[PDB]
Formats: C-alpha cells, structure tokens, sequence
C-alpha cells in the first residue's frame, strides 16, 4: 500500500484534473465578485 | 494542461461537462470588472468575437483564437499567455492614463479570466465536450441575444409611456384598451415587433429546412472488400466558416472609414448592409449591386476556401485512393472525372445559398441577421449531426 | 443608467403545455393472464410495493394567472447578496463533486467497482482443475458489494442461504423481501460476471453464468432430470419413485394424455389443462441454413468483413417439417438491394417482439431474450462479447394450429433471422478455418443450439 | 520431460478405461485438453466415455469439436450418427 | 496603493498551488488504498525475520517469487488493459495495476542490489531455476 | 450568367430532402437545444442584473 503510494511522490508532474477547473472558476469569480464588496466597507 | 481522458467518455457525461461550461463561461460573462461612455474599439467586432463590453470578459474568446492560429507544447500556452498580454495592455490603454494601480489590476484580472477561457476550451476540446470551444460560445451569445431581444422586462423612460420590449407587449397590452392595440403590436418600429419574431421563427425553420440536403455518391470500397456506404455532399458546404470571415473583411473594412473620420475631416458609401424594404425601394441600382456584391463574393470566397483548406477534389481524389475507396458504375480510374464535375458547383451554389439567405433574412428584418442565425444553427445541427452515432 | 423595480405589471404573466398534453404486427401475449394465477401474494404484493404533477402544475399556473389578471383588475437590504453566494458558491461545487465522485464508482454496465475487482480477482485464481457448478457462481454472487449497501449488517456467508432457498424453494420467513431484492439484483450481476468472463477468453465460467440464470428464474437445482421440475404442477415424490427416464419435454409429449395424469401424478382437469398448455408453448429451434455472408461480393477473401447468418425455426410439440420441403430460394435468400446493402442488420429490427416469459417464481416481470455466443474451435477460446437478441417471431408457436401432435400451407411458417457480426476481420492465408457458435434461451430449459460453421476462405480474380 | 509425462497420463488413461470406471477417466482427459496437447483420437476417447456415462449435449460438441479439429476416417461420423440417434430418442 | 494588487496576485497564486497540492495528494492517496490481484503476499515481509539477525534460501525466495509474478504480469497486462478500454473494470484499479507492473520491477531490481552484498555471481542464472520449482507445482 | 443557374437546378434534382416525418425529428431535437440554450442565457442575467447594481 506504502509502495503505491510512493510510486505517485517520486514520479509525479504538473497536470490538472477536470474537476479543479469549475474549483478555481468558482474561485475566481468569487474573489472579483468579493473584491468588490470591500469598495462597500 | 488538462489530462485527456484514456477511454471515451459516454455520452450522459459529456452533455453534462458542455452544460455546465456554458454555465460557468456566462457568469463569467456578466460580471462587472472593477475599477472603472459610448465610444468602443467598435460595435461590429462583438459580434464575431462573442464578448460583453465593459466585464471581465472584455478581452472576448480572442485568447483560443491565438493558439489556433499560432498552430495553423507549453511554449503553446507561454506565447498564447504573452499575447493576451499584449492585448490586454492595448485595449486598457486605448480604451477607457488617469492612475497606474487600477491600470496595473486590470491587466491581472483580464489576464486570469483570459487563462479561465482558455482552460474551458481545452477541457471542452480534449474529449470531456462534444464539440469546438470557440464555436459553442459564439453560439451562445447569439442565443442569448435573440431572446434577450424577444423577452426583456426593461422599460422605456421619457417617451409617451411605459413601454416594454419584445412579447411583453402583446399581453401588457390586454390590459390598456381599441382593437388598434394589435396593430399597435404588429407595426411599431422603435422597439422589436412581434411580427419580426414572427418572422424570426419562419427563417429559423426555413435554415433547417435547407440544412439536410445532400448528395450521396455510394462507395463500395475495395482494400478491406465490404462496407458498401456513402459519402455524403452536403449543400451548406464549407461549414460557412470562411463567410461569416468573409463578412470580418467586410466588416474590417468598416475599421478604416471610422478611423479616416476621426484623423481628417477634409477629402481631395452604398456598401453597408441595408436594414429595410422600404428605402431599398429607394435606390434601384445600389441594392441590386449590392446584392450582387454579397452574392459574388461568398461564391468566390467559398470557391477559394476549398482549394486553401483542407477540402478539394484535388486532394479528395488522393483521400479516395489512399483510403481504399471506389466509387460504384464502372467508374474504375474516372473518380476525378465524377468528382470535378459535381463538388465546385455544390461548393459555389452552397455560397449563393448562404449570401442570398443573408440579404434576405436583414432586408426582411430579422432579431439577429442572417450570418448569426446561420452560424448558430450550423453548430447546433453540428452537434445533433455528431450525436446522431450514439 | 439608475432604474430599479420589482413586482412589474407583466413579468410575471409572461412566462405563465397541458393543453398539448391532452392533445397528444404484435407478439400476442398466452402467459398474462395466467402468470398472476399461479404466484402467491408475498410476490404480488412485492411487486405492487415497487405524470399528474405536470396537470397539477399546469392548476397552478392556471389560478396564479387568474390571481395576476385578478391583480390587473383592480386597476382596470443585503439578503439578496449572502443568498447568491449560498447558490453558487456552496451548492454548485458540491454535487458536481458529488456527482463525479458517484459516476466514478460505478461501470459502463451499473457495477459498483469493487464488484468488479472482486469478479477479477475471484477469476484470476481459478484454476481448471475446479468443477463450476450453480453452487460456485451462487457464492461468487454472494461475496458482492451491492447487497450490502442494500443490506448493511448481513455477512457474506450469511447471504448464501437467503439465496440458496430460492432455489430449491424453501421459505425463511423472517427476511422474505431482502431475498426478493437479493433475487431481483441477481440479473444485472450475473451479466456482470458474464462480461468480465468473456474478456478473460473463458468459456466455462461464461457458460456457468448463462446456466445459473437458467436455474434462478425457474428455482430448480443442477439436476439432471430438470426439464419436467420447470412445469408448474409437479409432484416430485411421484415423478422420482416412478423413474421414468422421460428426462425431457418431447419424450413427455410424444405419450398420451391419460399417461401424463398417470406419470405426473395431475388429477384435476383444469390444473392438467394449464400444464398442458404452458407445456406446449415453449420454444425449441432447429437451424435451415447457417451462413457467412459478406455485404459486397459472394465469396470471402483475405482481408474480409463477414458477419454471421442463421436462419432459425421456432416449433415445439410438433414432427421435425424436412429441410428440403420448405423453399429454398424464397424466404432463405436475402434481398440484394443496395438501400439494403448498406446495413444489413436493420432487417432484424422489422420482426416483432418477444412476449412475456412465464415465471412466478421470480419477483418482477420479464421478457425472454436469447443469449448468443461465438467461439473459435482452433483453440477453444471464446471470440467477443456476447450478444443479447430481443426481436424473434413467436407466431409458429401459435394456438391456431395445435393440429401435429392436412392444409399445410406454407406462407403461414414463419422463419426467423438472426444476424451477429463479428469484431474480428477475417484471417490473411486462405485455407479451411472452422468457428463453433452457440445460442441459449434464458428462460426455459429448452433446447440449445451449438452449432458448428465452416469457414471456407477463397479467393476471388 | 513433458511429453513422458502425458504420455504417463495417457497409459493412466488406458489402465482406468481396463478397470472400468468411466467418470475418473474424464478428469483427466480434461486436464490433457486444458494441458495444450490437441490430438484426433483424444477426442474420440472423451466422446466415447462420455456417451458411457449417458451425457448426450457435451458428447455431440466434443464429436463437432473433433470434426472442426482434424478429418479421420469413420470415427468422428458413426460416433456423430449414433450420438443423433442417441439424441432423437431424448428429444422424442 | 501599489502593495494592494501584488497582493492580491500573491494571495491567488499561492491558493492555486495549493489547492493543486491537495487535489494531487488526496487523488495519489486513493488510488493506492485500492485492491490489486496476488493480495495476501508475505514472501518480501517473511525475509525480514530472516534479515533480523542461510538467509541465501531466503533471498532466493523472494527473488524468485518476484519474478514469477513479473512472468504472470507480462502475460496478463493485455487482458486487464482490453477490459480497461472496452468498458468493465474500475478506473481506479487500472492505475492500481499500473502501479503493481512498476512496483515488482522495484522489487526485481532492489533484490539483485541487496543480492550483491556477499558478491556472488549467482544472479546471471539464478531468476530461471524458478521456472523448475513452478514445475513442482505444476504435475 | 444564366447556366450557372442552370448547374444549379441540375444539382437540385439529385438530393435526398427531408421527408415530413424526418423534418420534424430535426426540428424538435434542435428546437429544445436552443429553446435551453436561450432560456438559460435569459435567467442569468435576469439574476445578474440586481447583483450588478447592488455590486456597484
């Protein structure tokens, strides 16, 4: 079990998974869209 | 870098990732950027490159236009990310220098919403959508459009009432009483007319219509002895995608007078599309030759985009000899023969379909034009043709 | 510009199809009737246990139009935002998360994933020298994953015995409806293990899974005598102290009626009558012809694309009608019309439907399909997925005729089609090559077919 | 060593058919066919114990699978023709 | 206020990492919680005992049991890999297998280091005598 | 200028139009496509637009 695991920490790269997308969508939209509201304080 | 599925994805997920693409691509469409009269970079443009002026989505879907037609791998991403970029900065330093820090924000959140649009396209485009990235936002926004146009609650202030636009007015009306108030529906101009929707749903089945024609040259192919099919010719040949760029070079064209218009007054235009019935009547030659004008070159622009993209019978008859293919009828080495004869004149008479549908659809008024319903519903067929395999 | 209001005069008369609503060659079923007579009410009442809301939805949108031309006749804070926020950004990523997490557990067939772990880990130590009985795959159904989200606290070895006395059609009493679920959920597992048996290129664990639905939906054991346990009045003691070797159903048929009373120990007319009725109507095949069409060109060559043809005739109950005394170039030869050149197989798709199969000893309701199989016979190896065909012509079976067992008119018997096509091309040398294909009921004990087909390769100037 | 070790199997084979049990032979016979060694006359034998023990079904497919192996000479056809009259009877 | 949007530049390249670090480690992690095919295996935790304080059976053990599922694996790989495309086996036990054709190969090459302690040249020929004791289990 | 029209209405012989009954399996699978695409488009900004002035 240990072994596979590290079979992902030695040999890993940079890639995104097409879940994350609509996460730093969300993400993004809510900073811009949060952004704003501090022009309300 | 989206990691590309290993195995085709079915079908009731791929509806459901397009589904919610589009519905992450529109409220990062209505946004309002922060940190900000009449004046633009123009109006036309929009309309080719889908994009809401003044949000955060002001740069457009021009980002996945650079890294295709860059390519026409990272480095990819790099060159596309520097000339959003440099876009960026022309469009924030052309448009709308009072301070640097909002200038400098501005470049950043057009530049991560550029990075977000790009991503949505390779998702979409790897293998999680069912179609192109850059077609199904342009139809979208088209789509968006007429029915903004056909039902809107929006108000009209400082005229004789309170006026509505679209359909709202054919039941608002009920209320205020007499039998004038149908045609008071029907002929006004101010606002879009219930007979121009009626007119709209006309031409939208009329496109459909058209869009299934074909011919089938039956193929009994003879490397792998079976798999007697077809191929089909369609008559919307091309996919229009050179006309509605035909009309970018006419629409470019505009660029130019506006610039001249705002340089030099002094000097030591019958060219723009007519919008009615009733001064078109006005000028019998100009509307003639304008037609003829539309006409002409979505013929010849379709005549050359066969040969400079990918399809024409000089390369198809290479496409059919390598491929294994034989046409049936004895026609044993005059494939060229039957195919010179029958695909140009499908492809130019595919062009005067398209332009005469073109004049005819904005000299009868339509909520749109005739190269956005045309371009909106090629793609939707598109798809419906795609899916058809399940 | 600045202009805000809510609550407009047509906003909401605008966007308020029950009006459309209202606006908007069979298989002839013997068994519907009498499939509810011979269950008992622990299974009806199973059933019973497991459309008006758009005409009540289209009520409210009819009286909230009232109210707002009623609302028409009388003339002729930051809570918004923190919703938004709660709309978008909570509920939105959270069943996307839920639903991709959900539709990654699961498999092109509707198999959970450690079902099918469990499937390919309890094949890959299966050695040959095991005999697979209905026992075996009966446990290798036992050990899944979708019983225990079903039921959590039973044990594996627990859930053997709730699903061996459905077989041999014992009562445990207490638990009766998790046995019918256990029951009802054997079939789309057992096509499970079927598919992951068929890409191993086994045949005798693909041939298990087809024999052990055979057994469920009847509820009779791996018995040798088992083609008379299927008919629905038995008495067992009478048929085992008797020891006629019948041991099938012609054998059964070709004897008088009084000695069926005698043999099967039946004394009531009407109860008699209905055995005798669902013992006619059960579907044996004998094949006409068997052939290796290919769609361009007569004979094979090469590199070819065939796909395979049978040409099947349902009967029971009835003397074998020769192979030379029906027309050989009338109904066996195929159409050569290019419209129906390009797709062979949509002429399957012009035959009826099958009808309901006749069970009640199983929970929910059932039409019977026909399994279909091919094999190479140079190895012994099985070739492709199996096939699953639903569009066969029962009508030869009919009640009409009754009268083998002299008009004889040949119009009225009805050949069937069956077409399989193989994802395989053919081979590249030419010579001899021989393929074994089988083709299994699914219902009924009745009569297999496996069949053998020489595939001679030419070639052709 | 392997084929000394079939051929130990199949002289097995040859003591328990002198004995007289039928269904131990077919264990065995079997295990030769799930070994990898693929011969006409094995067949027959299987055929032929089988139709001993009055299993009709496997008996006619190990005769066709006889048949799609290799042609022999009035061994696979009697065998074929008396497992179809064998059959004729249990169907009716 | 020129600190305020480098800032907020700081603030979403840092989340984007690490949210990239997360989704990378939970996604690595549960794949390898999941089943595999020769589950229940001891021969590399029995050498231990042995290694605790002659050891050479043991070494040969391992490194013949290694390769005879690295045998079985090189047979099997187009199977499980057919079943992964034509649509019935589980995503993540596919990338679970992938691991396991990595993980013996490891293991294949980690035994020929630690078989080098003592320097005997055993090893050119030794991999093959597991071919004979499989014999033993085979008639 | 005539005979290309001439081409044109000899093309428009060969052509496989659809039928009444496949028209209608067009129309309907392209009219809820875009009757979706519309009415989505319409609800989200008809939900941006008090967000918009209440963003400021």
């Amino acid at each position: 079990n240990s072994i596979l695991k590290i079979y992902s920490d030695e040999a890993t790269g940079l890639r995104v998974d097409p879940l994350v997308v609509l996460f730093l969508a969300v993400g993004f939209i809510f900073s811009v869209v949060a952004l704003h509201v501090i022009s309300k304080v | 870098e989206v990691i590309a599925p290993e195995r085709k994805v079915p079908y009731n997920q791929k509806l459901i990732w397009t589904g919610v693409s589009l519905l992450i691509f529109l409220i990062l469409g209505q946004i309002p950027l922060y940190g900000i009269e009449t004046s633009d970079p123009l109006y036309w443009l929009r309309a080719m490159l889908a994009s809401n002026r003044g949000t955060l989505l002001e740069l457009g879907v021009s980002p996945i236009i650079t890294s295709s037609m860059i390519f026409q791998q990272i480095a990819q991403k790099v060159c596309a990310i520097i000339l959003i970029l440099g876009q960026a900065l022309v469009v924030v330093m052309t448009g709308n220098d009072l301070g640097l820090p909002i200038c400098l924000l501005l470049i950043f959140q057009l530049m991560f919403a550029s990075l977000i649009v790009m991503l949505l396209d390779e998702l979409l485009s790897k293998g999680y959508g069912l179609g192109s990235g850059i077609s199904l936002f342009t139809a979208t926004n088209i789509a968006e459009q007429i029915f903004w146009r056909a039902f809107a609650p929006t108000t009209v202030n400082s005229g004789r009432g309170k006026e509505f636009e679209g359909a709202v007015i054919a039941f608002f009306h009920l209320l205020a009483v007499k039998k004038r108030a149908l045609v008071e529906a029907f002929y006004r101009t101010n606002l879009p007319n219930m007979f121009q929707v009626l007119m709209t749903v006309a031409i939208f089945l009329f496109v459909l219509y058209l869009q299934g024609f074909r011919y089938e040259l039956p193929i009994r192919s003879t490397k792998v002895r079976g798999q007697i099919g077809i191929y089909p010719i369609k008559l919307f040949y091309t996919s229009n995608t050179p006309i509605m760029l035909q009309s970018a070079l006419t629409s470019n064209i505009f660029l130019i007078s506006q610039i001249l218009f705002q340089k030099y007054p002094t000097n030591p235009y019958y060219i723009q599309p007519l919008m009615s019935l009733s001064e078109a009547l006005l000028d019998p030659i100009k509307t003639i030759v304008y037609i003829t004008f539309v006409l002409g070159s979505c013929a010849v622009f379709s005549k050359t985009w066969i040969e400079i993209s990918g399809t024409s019978p000089r390369d198809i008859a290479k496409q059919f000899k390598d491929q294994g293919m034989v046409i049936n009828g004895k026609r044993e080495t005059s494939i060229y023969r039957e195919l010179k004869k029958i695909i140009p004149t499908a492809a130019a008479f595919g062009g005067a379909t398209i332009g005469a549908l073109s004049v005819g659809s904005d000299l009868l008024g339509t909520l749109g034009s005739g190269a956005s319903i045309l371009m909106a519903t090629t793609t939707i067929y598109g798809y419906y043709e795609a899916a058809a395999k399940e | 510009e600045y202009d805000e209001a809510s609550e407009t005069w047509p906003s909401f008369i605008l966007t308020g199809m029950t009006l459309l609503q209202i606006y908007q060659e069979f298989n002839e079923e013997v068994f519907k009737n009498l499939n509810e007579e011979y269950t008992s009410d622990e299974i009806k009442q199973f059933r019973r246990k497991f459309k008006i809301w758009s005409r009540r939805n289209i009520i409210i949108i009819v009286g909230w139009i009232l109210v707002a031309i009623l609302l028409q006749r009388i003339n002729s804070s930051p809570l918004l935002v923190v919703c938004y926020v709660a709309l978008l950004g909570l509920i939105l990523p959270y069943f996307v998360s839920r639903w991709w997490a959900r539709t990654q557990s699961y498999t092109k067939k509707g198999i959970h994933n450690v079902t099918a772990s469990n499937f390919v880990s309890n094949l890959v130590n299966y050695k040959p020298s095991e005999i697979v009985t209905t026992d075996l795959i009966l446990h290798w159904l036992s050990f899944a994953h979708e019983f225990k989200q079903f039921f959590p606290d039973l044990q594996p070895t627990d859930f053997e015995k709730l699903l061996q006395d459905h077989i041999n059609r014992r009562d445990s009493g207490k638990l009766n409806n998790a046995k019918f679920r256990i029951v009802a959920k054997c079939h789309s597992l057992l096509h499970g293990l079927l598919d992951i048996a068929c890409g191993f290129r086994n045949l005798d664990i693909a041939l298990g899974a087809i024999n052990t639905f055979k057994c469920i939906v009847q509820a009779v054991p791996l018995t040798p005598n088992c083609q008379i346990l299927q008919l629905p009045n038995v008495d067992k003691e009478h048929f085992i102290t008797k020891t006629g070797d019948i041991h099938t159903l012609g054998k059964l048929f070709t004897l008088e009626d009084a000695k069926i009373g005698e043999v099967l120990g039946i004394k009531d007319q009407a109860k008699l009558n209905e055995t005798l009725r669902v013992a006619s109507h059960i579907p044996n095949l004998k094949i006409i012809k068997a052939d290796f069409l290919v769609p361009g060109e007569n004979q094979v060559t090469p590199s070819s694309t065939p796909y395979i043809s049978l040409k099947v005739l349902v009967r029971s109950a009835k003397q074998p009608l020769i192979p030379t005394s029906l027309i050989p170039e009338e109904n066996l030869t195929e159409p050569q019309d290019f419209e129906s050149q390009r797709d062979p197989f949509a002429m399957m798709s012009k035959q009826p439907l099958v009808p309901y199969s006749f069970a009640p000893f199983f929970p929910t309701k059932r039409r019977g399909s026909w399994c279909c199989l091919v094999s190479s016979q140079k190895d012994g190896k099985i070739l492709q997925t199996p096939i699953i065909i639903e569009k066969l012509s029962y009508k030869n079976l009919n009640d009409d005729k009754d009268f083998f067992d002299e008009k004889f008119d040949i119009n009225d018997w009805e050949i069937g089609t069956i077409k399989i096509p193989l994802g395989q091309p053919a081979p590249e040398t030419v010579g001899d090559f021989f393929f074994r294909v089988i083709v299994k009921s699914t219902d009924y004990f009745t009569t297999d077919l496996d069949i053998t087909m020489n595939m001679k390769v030419r070639d052709s100037p | 060593q392997l084929p000394e070790l079939h051929f130990m199997l199949r002289s097995k084979i040859d003591l328990c058919l002198i004995l007289g049990k039928h269904l131990e032979a077919l264990q065995d016979l079997d295990f030769l066919l799930g070994t990898g060694l693929i011969q006409p006359d094995v067949f027959v034998r299987k055929a032929d114990c089988l139709l001993k023990l009055r299993q009709w079904e496997e008996a006619r497919a190990t005769c066709e699978r006889g048949l799609a192996l290799a042609p022999e000479d009035m061994k696979l056809r009697a065998l074929l023709i008396e497992t179809a009259r064998n059959l004729a009877e249990y169907n009716g | 206020s020129v600190y305020t949007p480098l800032i907020y530049v700081f603030i979403l390249v840092v989340s984007l990492v690490m949210f990239a670090s997360s989704y990378r480690k939970k996604q690595a992690k549960k794949i390898s919680e999941q089943p595999s095919i020769f589950d229940e295996n001891d021969a590399h935790d029995l050498y231990f005992q042995i290694k605790e304080m002659v050891l050479k059976a043991a070494l040969l053990n391992r490194g013949a049991e290694s390769v005879r599922r690295s045998l079985k694996l090189k047979e099997l790989a187009p199977q499980i890999n057919l079943l992964y495309k034509n649509g019935s086996i589980g995503e993540d036990y596919w990338k679970r297998f992938e691991t396991e054709v990595k993980l013996i190969e490891l293991e294949f090459k980690d035994t020929l280091q630690e078989a080098e302690r003592l320097q005997p040249g055993w090893v050119q020929l030794f991999v093959m005598v597991c071919k004979e004791i499989c014999f033993n289990q085979a008639l | 200028p005539v005979e290309f029209v001439r081409e044109g209405t000899q093309f428009l012989a060969k052509c496989k139009k659809p039928d009444l009954k496949e028209y209608t399996k067009i129309v309907k699978a392209v009219g809820i496509g875009f009757i979706a695409v519309g009415i989505i488009g319409y609800a989200i900004k008809l939900i941006h637009i008090p967000i918009r002035y209440v963003i400021v």
